[PDB]
């Protein structure tokens, strides 16, 4: 056998590795514990807590959590919008003039269409573009 | 019996029974449910009728 | 609906051991009324029909270890014979023929 | 209960259909023939799609599978809920096309004056 | 391929490793593939049809009679509540049932079960370097192939939580108790050796 | 090994009474499992009160004081601190995760180095200043090429 | 011209990928996760999921179609591909083929689970088992694979070949017997048995008294000659 | 290993084997033995009865992703062939209460 | 290693209880490879004191080429007679 | 895909870079080691090891020795961190080594490294492995 | 309410926290094969009998004709007889 002869640290610690071979550290240590051998793996035990919880389940890294503002918005606009659509589809088709706006964009090829301009500054400005090809 | 033995799923799917007799007492291990839909809709069972239409 | 019988008896090795008739339904669990005391009525309704995933079982038995069939088994065709009589006839005995000729090889 | 709401939707377009063929000359559209087409078209699909459909295969086979199958869940417990919250939008893009035109205004609206 | 235990194998994982190796009872039927489930005997008094629970009061059971070659099927699907505690019976056939509500333990009474489960399948432990086979005509007979092999030199020695994290953590200790592990297994060897 | 020899004699209906009967075999007890096991089961340490819905009697925490102390290395993992640009963008992390930091039986590593390393340079023992221009030639390039 | 017509187009192919993602999730629920003794035995479970599971194999195996039928017409409409025109190859009647395709089995898809309410309620109310159930699952199983072959029938007039006219005619009188089998196993299931009259049981009865000239008239829409006027 | 011959005949006589061995491990010669590598498991309290690890019972994200698709859904249509975009200002509360929120 | 289940289940030594005794679990003592039983069909049937386990063996299946071709001649030849007397005919 | 593209582009030419060491340095007590290596533009990234989780494994598969830079005199050496699972490049060339710590440095961090990796003799077997007494102490 | 709860936040005592000594699991060993072990369970019916009573006789107090008499009177009605 090949034992492990001395360490020569002054953390009285390391010293364990002086009292096992050489085999039997490459096999618990190096062939399949190479990616555990001689290191503490706390951060195994603290993602296993992170993982096996009830936690905010919205990600977006591996690292990191998807940022709040980013999620209360996005759920903000998503309830908001589905209200507006449920509620203007079930009540509001008696005036579609008066209930919805009128408004369009086509390929820059093609002459500006009538409905493109900025919606809410109609009677303020008119928009018209260069053509190209 | 030796499908039944070496290669549990093909005989399955094949619907052979098992082909063991446990009559010491102690159930096989690799006993699997039944898949009959091959031997049960055919001519000579109950999908007799079926499979003279689809014929 | 918990139990709808309970028996006692007597098994091979002499012991007394109690055997109940669970309540049954017709192949559909979600009519089966699921609760924990003798009451008829549907009390507890559960959202979660497997509270802890373990998921049911349909035992199939191995024919080589079945045995024959003895729970009241002369009654298994007595619906279709007891429908087909009551619309059969039966000949009186007295106008019945009787004590005929034997049979030459028999 | 939007299998309800959807098949009270289509008892309406199915309502406004018999009142226009109740009697001739069209009391009930007054001549509109497209519109009468698409409200016919609309009451067909939302009944076939989102009706019988959501019925069976979203409210029956979503409630009796797991009973009759034996399963804590459906296998994609996050499509059954997919599946659930999508149909909203399909049912209302199949339902107000009768209302809904791309020429919205009517025929006394002067549109020389915009 | 195989999941190095000592550094993954956490809850769900350790118990499925659990139920492979040790095949324990509690474990084997929780672990228990859905599709093939083992035959058993028709229930008698004497010679009940045990169902298993894993630490559970009852369970969903559903029975169908005597079953025979032609048919496969006694009678209608019936399901009921089987509950621990005494026998209980099938109106239909009469047939007995007896819920046997295994403890995560090692002992004789647990042991008598061994025979009522079927081992642990193998082929899908560990990684898969093989995601799935895109052939027809073996997609429900035959597994994902492996391009590496399984070593078999492999001893595995339950550990309890806190001891686990104290092997984790300290380098130290998890070579002090593998070494006198190794020892032990050396120790079973020679007297398993020498009874022979 | 015939079969039917052992078989016939070994399964037989008159010993049906015997042959299904669990029982625990004599065998030497053991001390570390018949002896050492059942002493430390019972002198579990005992809570008035647990978590009456989920929790049991022997739920009772380890004090932090006496959870096993990090000695594995003495460099500090600044990790489990949380960066001041993770801070200011708000962003969380399991990493530094108070719940999850907060381990049963193990403390973590100390962020900070131990006191017993000293940081002071001694003398250089390996020195290939050359790989630095090499880098950032080959960065360059590859930079320059994919644009 | 363009405004509900696309926006149908628009919506049947979302329709069918939200079909294909509900079959999806509950065929591989079933192959799956389906409990021991059950995994293969299609005759114990009851018959409105039997039925289920065939409509969504239906569902599966016809949703495709429906599909590239409408991304087609999508593209004609839009890009002009002129895919149904006529002038350069297209083809306006492979339209209605491929739509027909999935259009009958879709009503085939939406009758097959009604069945299953009867053939389940039947039995409870009257304490009897159904009759003849794995005759009544392989009748459902016949129509369901045979009526891939006839959705010509809303095309006799169309102009297609009298071969096919034909064919389409035959197989589709043909489809009249299993219904025909389900109706006697539905009429003997409530003889002989001890009936407990319920709203379901008497909603029931007026399912088969509506399927029976449902049926009857389908199959005189079959004639050929009377299907003409 | 080596066991006392003194030991090993009190083993003896304390018991005398009838009954072979059915573990394998009878086979190992030493090789195998030092060969052999040590694993650990983790033992604890089961809580899960099935094969399928934990799922959690609520999706969030999916619910507002699916909000979404229906949005994009209704709005993309009706843009690209009715041409007609929704006035959130004839029910101003509700972008208010988007505002306010 | 057993190749029948009566046996292998009759004295078993290596049960979990008494293997948590050394906490220790090989992985060459799987249940799953423990026993397997041969290919051949054997099937019980009642003797004069209890069943007894009759063998149904059919063919081998370690033939070779040299004794399928040399039973196979015949056939070959009777091939080529039945030809020249269609021939001939 | 501008954006990830850059993005991976340059984390995995960091990472590829991360390896290889520009200097090392001792402490006062030689009890640690500070590693500058290279960065994603190029520059100088510090970092501290520890010399006794330093150490030079051999490959896991033994027919894989002949393959190693290490086998040419003007080769790399891979000395593996085992606390941090990181790997150390260093050139063989004796121009880039100081030759007063060198010889400890190597002979401290290859310990792991025996001759019990290549095999064991019939005259070594037995004594691979520290024999075991049962009973002696006691019947 | 109860507060949060994490069982894995507890010690468990399922394993010995002490290994065992060599003379000891020798000795086991030996003990352990030196004795029958604990049957495993069969599934074989051993000499079985009727679930029910006996076989209904063909003449006595009560036969199987009686039994046979029963399927044409069966009712159950609102009020007890
Ligand atoms: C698209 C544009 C459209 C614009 C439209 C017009 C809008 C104009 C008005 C906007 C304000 C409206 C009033 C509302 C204010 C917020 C309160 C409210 O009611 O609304 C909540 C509203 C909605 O509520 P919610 O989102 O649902 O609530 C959940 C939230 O997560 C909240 O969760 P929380 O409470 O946990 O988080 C609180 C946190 C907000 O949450 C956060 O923590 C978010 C991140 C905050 C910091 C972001 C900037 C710094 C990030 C680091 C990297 C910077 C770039 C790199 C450096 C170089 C520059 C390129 O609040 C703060 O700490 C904000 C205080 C100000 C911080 C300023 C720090 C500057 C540091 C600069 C030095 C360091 C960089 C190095 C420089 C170079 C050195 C050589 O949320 C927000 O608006 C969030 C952000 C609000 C704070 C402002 C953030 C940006 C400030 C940048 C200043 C300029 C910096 C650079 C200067 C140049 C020299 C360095
Ligand atoms: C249904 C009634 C309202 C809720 C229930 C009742 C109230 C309960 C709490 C009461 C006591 C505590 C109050 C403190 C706040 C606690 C909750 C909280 O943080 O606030 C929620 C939330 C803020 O929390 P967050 O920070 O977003 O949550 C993020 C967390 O991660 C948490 O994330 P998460 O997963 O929990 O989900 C977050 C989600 C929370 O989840 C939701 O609640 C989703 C939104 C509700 C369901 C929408 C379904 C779609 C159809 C709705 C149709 C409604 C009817 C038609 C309304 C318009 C036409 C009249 O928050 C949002 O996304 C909010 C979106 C903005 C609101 C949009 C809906 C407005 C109308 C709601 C119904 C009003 C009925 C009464 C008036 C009727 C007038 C005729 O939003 C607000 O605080 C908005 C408040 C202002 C709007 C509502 C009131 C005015 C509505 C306009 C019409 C009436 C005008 C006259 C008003 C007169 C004075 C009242
Ligand atoms: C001002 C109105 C003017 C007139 C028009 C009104 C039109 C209304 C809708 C008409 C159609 C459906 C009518 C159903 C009424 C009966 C509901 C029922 O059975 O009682 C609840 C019932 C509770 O009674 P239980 O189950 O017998 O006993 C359990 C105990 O309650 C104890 O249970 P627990 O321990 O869980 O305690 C909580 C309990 C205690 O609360 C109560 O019992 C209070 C009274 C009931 C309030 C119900 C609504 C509350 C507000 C929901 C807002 C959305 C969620 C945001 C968060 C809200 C937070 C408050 O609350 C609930 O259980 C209610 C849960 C509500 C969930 C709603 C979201 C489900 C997904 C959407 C499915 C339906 C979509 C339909 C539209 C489709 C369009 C294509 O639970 C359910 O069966 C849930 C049904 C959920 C769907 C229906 C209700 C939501 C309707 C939303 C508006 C749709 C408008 C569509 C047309 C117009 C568009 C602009
Ligand atoms: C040509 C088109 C080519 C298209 C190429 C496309 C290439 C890309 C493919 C991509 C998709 C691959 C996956 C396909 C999945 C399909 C859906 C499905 O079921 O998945 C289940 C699968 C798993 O769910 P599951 O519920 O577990 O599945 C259970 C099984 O499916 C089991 O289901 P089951 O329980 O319903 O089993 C039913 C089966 C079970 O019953 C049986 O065992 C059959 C009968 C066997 C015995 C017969 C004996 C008869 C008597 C002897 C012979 C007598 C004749 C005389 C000779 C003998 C004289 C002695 O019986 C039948 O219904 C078969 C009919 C039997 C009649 C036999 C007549 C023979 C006469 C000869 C001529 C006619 C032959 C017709 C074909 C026959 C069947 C092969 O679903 C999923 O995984 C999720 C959905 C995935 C969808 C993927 C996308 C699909 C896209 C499809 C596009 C198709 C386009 C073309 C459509 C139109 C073509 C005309
Ligand atoms: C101080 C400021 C606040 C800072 C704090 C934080 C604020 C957070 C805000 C978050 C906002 C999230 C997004 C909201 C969307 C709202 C949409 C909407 O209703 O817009 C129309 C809405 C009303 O217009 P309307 O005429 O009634 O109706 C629209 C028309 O029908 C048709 O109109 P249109 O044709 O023009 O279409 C436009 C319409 C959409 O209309 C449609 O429906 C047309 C859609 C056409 C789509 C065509 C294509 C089809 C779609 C699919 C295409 C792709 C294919 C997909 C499928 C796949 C195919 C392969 O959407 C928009 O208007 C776009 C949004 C406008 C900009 C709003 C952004 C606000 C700031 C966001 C960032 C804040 C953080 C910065 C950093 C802070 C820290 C330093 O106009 C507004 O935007 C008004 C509300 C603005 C709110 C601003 C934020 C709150 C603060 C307000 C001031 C309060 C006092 C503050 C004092 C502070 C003292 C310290
Ligand atoms: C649930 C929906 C559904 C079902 C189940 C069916 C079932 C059948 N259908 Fe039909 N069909 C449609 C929905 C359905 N159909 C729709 C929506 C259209 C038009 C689509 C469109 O263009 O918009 C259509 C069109 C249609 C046509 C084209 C008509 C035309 O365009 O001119 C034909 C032609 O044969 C037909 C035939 C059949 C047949 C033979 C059956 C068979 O399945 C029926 C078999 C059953 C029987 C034959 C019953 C037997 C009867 C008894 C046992 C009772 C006897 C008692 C007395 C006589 C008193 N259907
Ligand atoms: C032009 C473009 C060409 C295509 C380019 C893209 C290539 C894509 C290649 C990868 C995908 C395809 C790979 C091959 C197929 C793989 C299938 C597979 O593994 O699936 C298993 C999946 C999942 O399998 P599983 O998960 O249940 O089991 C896996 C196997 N074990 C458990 C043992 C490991 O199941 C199936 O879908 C198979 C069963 C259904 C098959 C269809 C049966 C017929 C259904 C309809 C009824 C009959 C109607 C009549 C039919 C005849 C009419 C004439
Ligand atoms: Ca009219
Ligand atoms: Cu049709
Ligand atoms: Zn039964």
């Amino acid at each position: 056998m090949n034992r492990f002869f001395k360490v020569s640290s002054k953390y009285q610690y390391y010293k364990y590795l002086e009292q096992y071979d050489a085999a039997f550290l490459r096999k618990y240590q190096s062939e399949t514990h190479w990616y555990l051998g001689r290191r503490g793996a706390w951060k195994n035990l603290v993602i296993k807590y992170a993982g096996d919880h009830i936690s905010l389940e919205e990600e977006h890294n591996v690292k990191y959590k998807t940022h709040l503002s980013f999620v209360y918005l996005s759920y903000r606009l998503a309830w908001v919008l589905f209200a507006y659509v449920l509620i203007y589809n079930h009540f509001l088709l008696g005036d579609i003039g008066k209930t919805f706006n009128v408004g369009e964009w086509d390929h820059r090829l093609k002459p500006s269409a009538e409905r493109d301009y900025p919606t809410r500054y109609e009677s303020l400005y008119i928009l018209d573009r260069t053509q190209k090809w | 019996y030796e499908l039944f033995v070496d290669h549990p799923d093909l005989a399955q799917w094949t619907g052979t029974y098992p082909k063991v007799d446990s009559s010491h007492g102690f159930p096989f291990y690799s006993t699997y449910e039944m898949y009959r839909d091959f031997q049960e809709n055919t001519l000579n069972s109950d999908g007799s009728f079926a499979q003279w239409i689809t014929l | 609906q918990m139990f709808v019988a309970r028996q006692v008896v007597t098994n091979s090795k002499g012991e007394k051991v109690e055997v109940l008739w669970n309540a049954q339904c017709y192949e559909d669990i979600a009519q089966l009324n699921v609760g924990f005391a003798p009451v008829l009525e549907s009390v507890d309704y559960h959202w979660e029909i497997f509270l802890w995933a373990d998921p049911p079982i349909k035992p199939n038995n191995d024919f080589d270890l079945n045995v024959p069939c003895t729970w009241f088994e002369y009654e298994q065709e007595w619906w279709m014979e007891s429908c087909i009589q009551e619309d059969q006839f039966n000949l009186p005995e007295d106008e019945r023929p009787y004590n005929t000729p034997r049979n030459p090889h028999c | 209960y939007f299998s309800m709401v959807t098949g009270l939707s289509g008892a309406a377009l199915a309502t406004m259909i018999r009142l226009e063929l109740a009697h001739p000359g069209s009391p009930f559209f007054k001549g509109d023939s497209l519109r009468y087409l698409q409200v016919v078209t609309a009451h067909g699909l939302i009944m076939v799609f989102f009706v019988v459909v959501p019925i069976l295969f979203g409210g029956f086979a979503n409630f009796l599978i797991p009973y009759h199958v034996g399963s804590k869940d459906v296998a994609y417990p996050r499509l059954n809920s997919i599946g659930f919250w999508i149909q909203p939008c399909g049912y209302i893009l199949l339902a107000k096309i009768g209302f809904l035109r791309p020429q919205f205004w009517r025929y006394y609206d002067k549109t020389s004056f915009s | 391929r195989m999941t190095n235990t000592t550094e993954e194998a956490f809850d769900e994982v350790s118990h499925e490793w659990q139920a492979l190796v040790t095949s324990n009872p509690f474990d084997l039927n929780v672990f228990n593939y859905l599709e093939n489930t083992q035959t058993s005997n028709f229930g008698t008094v004497d010679n009940p049809l045990v169902v298993f629970t894993s630490e559970t009061p009852f369970r969903y059971v559903g029975c169908t009679g005597q079953m025979n070659e032609d048919d496969y099927e006694g009678h209608e699907l019936l399901f009921f509540l089987l509950r621990e505690g005494s026998l209980q019976r099938c109106m239909g056939c009469g047939q007995v049932f007896k819920l046997v509500r295994l403890r995560n333990e090692y002992s004789p009474e647990m042991d008598y079960y061994l025979s009522n489960f079927h081992p642990y399948e193998m082929q899908e432990m560990g990684e898969s370097d093989t995601t799935v086979l895109m052939s027809p005509y073996k997609y429900a007979s035959h597994y994902e192939y492996t391009q590496f092999e399984t070593p078999s030199n492999m001893v595995y020695s339950m550990v309890n939580p806190d001891e686990h994290d104290r092997l984790l953590v300290d380098p130290a200790y998890r070579m002090e108790r593998t070494k006198a592990l190794e020892e032990k297994y050396k120790v079973y060897t020679s007297s398993l050796r020498e009874v022979e | 090994s015939d079969p039917n020899d052992f078989y016939r004699d070994a399964y037989r209906n008159e010993n049906r009474w015997i042959d299904q009967s669990v029982f625990t075999p004599k065998t030497s007890k053991m001390t570390h499992y018949d002896v050492e096991w059942p002493k430390e089961l019972a002198s579990r340490p005992v809570t008035k009160k647990f978590h009456h819905d989920k929790g049991y009697k022997y739920d009772v925490t380890t004090p932090y004081d006496q959870r096993y102390n990090y000695v594995a290395d003495r460099l500090g993992h600044p990790e489990i601190l949380g960066n001041p640009f993770e801070r200011l963008m708000r962003l969380e992390g399991d990493i530094y995760h108070p719940n999850y930091l907060d381990q049963p039986f193990v403390k973590v590593p100390n962020a900070n180095p131990n006191a017993s390393l000293n940081f002071e340079e001694g003398e250089v023992l390996y020195e290939n200043t050359r790989l630095l221009e090499w880098a950032k030639f080959w960065n360059y390039s590859v930079v320059v090429g994919y644009l | 011209a363009v405004g509900s017509q696309d926006i149908l187009i628009l919506s049947v192919v979302f329709a069918g990928i939200s079909t294909t993602i509900s079959f999806t999730n509950l065929l591989i629920t079933r192959r799956t996760l389906a409990m021991p003794g059950l995994r293969h035995r299609r005759v114990l479970m009851p018959f409105v999921t039997i039925s289920i599971f065939l409509t969504l194999r239906m569902l599966a195996t016809i949703t495709p179609v429906l599909g590239a039928a409408v991304i087609m017409m999508a593209f004609d409409r839009h890009w002009q591909t002129t895919f149904f025109e006529y002038a350069y190859g297209g083809d306006p009647i492979l339209s209605q083929h491929l739509f027909w395709f999935f259009g009958h089995p879709e009503v085939y898809v939406l009758i097959i689970p009604t069945f299953g309410f009867i053939n389940m309620i039947v039995p409870h109310n009257n304490t009897r088992r159904v009759a003849s159930k794995h005759h009544m699952i392989w009748a459902i199983y016949v129509m369901a694979y045979m009526g891939y072959l006839v959705w010509g029938h809303h095309m006799y007039l169309v102009g297609l070949d009298h071969r096919s006219r034909t064919m389409y005619s035959t197989i589709t009188i043909m489809i009249s017997m299993p219904a025909t089998i389900k109706v006697v196993n539905w009429t003997l299931s409530l003889v002989n048995g001890a009936l407990k009259i319920d709203l379901p049981f008497l909603f029931s009865m007026s399912f088969l008294l509506l399927f029976l000239v449902a049926g009857f008239t389908g199959m005189w829409l079959s004639h050929v000659s009377l299907n003409v006027s | 290993t080596v066991i006392n011959s003194e030991f090993l005949t009190y083993l003896k006589s304390n018991y005398k084997i009838s009954f072979s061995a059915s573990n394998i491990v009878k086979y190992l010669s030493d090789k195998s033995v030092n060969n052999s590598v040590i694993l650990y498991l983790r033992k604890n309290k089961i809580f899960n009865k099935s094969r399928y690890s934990r799922n959690r019972q609520t999706y969030r994200t999916g619910a507002y992703w699916c909000l979404y698709v229906n949005i994009i859904a209704v709005v993309a249509f009706y843009f690209w062939f009715y041409k007609f975009t929704m006035n959130f200002g004839y029910l101003w509360w509700l972008l208010y209460s988007l505002i306010l929120s | 290693m057993f190749r029948w289940l009566f046996l292998y289940w009759y004295n078993s030594t290596d049960t979990p209880s008494a293997i948590a005794k050394v906490n220790l679990w090989s992985y060459i003592n799987l249940r799953l490879f423990k026993a397997r039983l041969s290919s051949s069909i054997a099937y019980y049937i009642l003797g004069l004191n209890n069943l007894e386990l009759k063998k149904l063996k059919i063919f081998y299946k370690n033939t070779y080429f040299d004794y399928i071709y040399l039973k196979s001649i015949p056939c070959l030849f009777l091939i080529i007679f039945f030809t020249n007397l269609y021939l001939f005919l | 895909v501008a954006i990830y593209a850059t993005y991976i582009a340059l984390s995995y030419i960091n990472n590829i870079w991360k390896d290889y060491v520009v200097r090392a340095q001792f402490s006062k007590d030689k009890e640690l080691l500070f590693v500058t290596r290279v960065s994603p533009f190029g520059t100088t990234e510090e970092e501290v090891y520890e010399v006794a989780h330093l150490e030079h494994l051999p490959p896991s598969v033994r027919s894989g020795v002949k393959d190693l830079s290490a086998q040419d005199a003007d080769g790399l050496v891979d000395v593996t961190c085992m606390s941090s699972q990181r790997s150390l490049v260093f050139y063989k060339g004796d121009q880039y080594w100081n030759p007063k710590v060198y010889n400890d440095f190597i002979n401290q961090t290859s310990n792991l490294w025996t001759r019990n990796y290549t095999g064991y003799n019939r005259l070594e077997v037995q004594n691979s492995v520290e024999q075991v007494k049962i009973g002696f102490s006691h019947s | 309410r109860a507060g949060p709860y994490n069982p894995n936040r507890y010690k468990d005592y399922y394993i010995p926290r002490t290994l065992p000594k060599n003379e000891e699991i020798v000795e086991f060993v030996q003990s352990q094969h030196s004795v029958p072990a604990s049957p495993i369970r069969n599934q074989r019916h051993i000499n079985p009998v009727r679930e029910s009573g006996p076989l209904p006789s063909y003449d006595g107090t009560y036969t199987m004709e009686d039994i046979r008499a029963v399927f044409y009177n069966t009712t159950v009605g609102r009020d007890y007889c």
